DNA sequence: CCGCAACCACAGAGTTTGGAAATCTT
DNA sequence: GAAGATTTCCAAACTCTGTGGTTGCG
């Protein structure tokens, strides 16, 4: 199945996904062969696939973010300095969305993990 | 040791050997190959024929 | 070989050693299995972290699910994961949309991996 | 590192190491010598499980007429 | 002091790749 | 009689795995 019976009360009680739930420090992962610049370059130009790779500094969790399937998109110029960004997923069988925005310059942001609802009604009921 | 002659001729050898070498490296791939293909067939024909002995085994059960 | 469940319960992977050395070949290949169905094609990657390392260095961490395995060339592990401490590594298994599995404490990369005591 | 092709380590070591080379490609030749084997030992059991099945499968049918036919 | 669990170096056998040098074939 | 193919001799650059030298921490 591709969900547990149900996401709610796991997520909400979870400890691995509450301490995720509420924004953390996060980093790029991507090329760290090449000095920054060309990470940037990378990351952005990334962005521009969908496709990038950060985890949760704190925990240490790893993850591969996938932007197309709140809403999956990604914005540039809420603020021209940064990148804000919205990716689908199933974590351990809970639907969610993930967001959080990263500098652009740093390399570095702050997300959360937004248990998408919708999602995760309609995977249940898919689900059998 | 430096004649003009080695300067060809043994380069000359080189292209040969570095030949002969890529030519056998080939032959010793593609037996390899052979052998997955005949494991293949072999893998298949064993679980084949135990079939055909459960398949006439609960036959002649059944008589 | 033999396989585990993973944070998601639609997953099961391989069971990793409890200690090994950096950038050592593997005892056994790593795998990891669909229960529910899976396209083949599919790629899956993993990654470890670690509230002492969050990214670790990983080599072949790429595979493609065939017949709803994943079934890895030669997966070896860099990074350190520091003392006494083991990674956590994530399966992520590209599909529309996709799926994570989290498999926490799952293996300890020492420079060393295990070794006979030192007899001194 | 940089070494002098006249020391004594750079000899010691330069023979030991030829020497591992002689037995690795030593070693090498028996693998395909048994590789090639290895067809010729296949391409007969398959032949002999081609005829095992081939039979097997004939017995199964004539087998089955004289349970259906009585 | 001793032993554990880590790090770092680094022998030392094994492999791989490729240019010599003998041999063999055709 | 010898050019090209096959085989044997070596060298040098890597990859694998184990043994020691050293440390902070019980
Ligand atoms: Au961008
Ligand atoms: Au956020
Ligand atoms: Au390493």
């Amino acid at each position: 199945p591709r969900v547990v019976p149900d996401q709610r009360s796991k997520f909400e009680n979870e400890e691995f996904f509450r301490k995720l739930s509420r924004e953390c420090e996060i980093k790029y992962t991507g090329f760290r062969d090449r000095p920054h610049e060309e990470r940037q370059t990378r990351f952005q130009n990334a962005c521009r696939d969908g496709r990038s790779e950060i985890a949760f500094v704190a925990t240490g969790t790893n993850l591969s973010l996938q932007f197309f399937p709140s809403r999956e998109y990604v914005d540039l110029e809420r603020e021209a300095g940064k990148v804000y960004l919205k990716a689908p997923m199933i974590l351990n069988g809970v639907c969610v969305i993930w967001k959080g925005w990263i500098d652009l310059h740093r390399l570095d942001g702050m997300g959360c993990l937004e248990f998408d609802e919708e999602r995760a009604q309609q995977e249940d009921a898919l689900a059998q | 040791k430096h004649s003009d002659e080695y300067k060809i001729r043994r380069e000359r050898n080189n292209i040969a050997v570095r030949k002969s070498r890529d030519k056998a490296k080939m032959r010793n791939l593609e037996t390899q190959h052979k052998v997955l293909e005949l494991t293949a067939e072999n893998e298949r024909l064993q679980k084949k024929v135990e079939q055909l002995s459960r398949e006439l085994s609960t036959l002649r059960n059944l008589f | 070989g033999e396989l585990v469940r993973t944070d998601s319960p639609n997953f099961l992977c391989s069971v990793l050693p409890t200690h090994w050395r950096c950038n050592k070949t593997l005892p056994i290949a790593f795998k990891v299995v669909a229960l529910g169905d899976v396209p083949d094609g599919t790629l899956v990657t993993v990654m470890a972290g670690n509230d002492e390392n969050y990214s670790a260095e990983l080599r072949n961490a790429t595979a493609a699910m065939k017949n709803q395995v994943a079934r890895f060339n030669d997966l070896r592990f860099v990074g350190r994961s520091g003392r006494g401490k083991s990674f956590t590594l994530t399966i992520t298994v590209f599909t529309n949309p996709p799926q994570v599995a989290t498999y926490h404490r799952a293996i300890k990369i020492t420079v060393d991996g295990p070794r006979e005591p030192r007899r001194h």
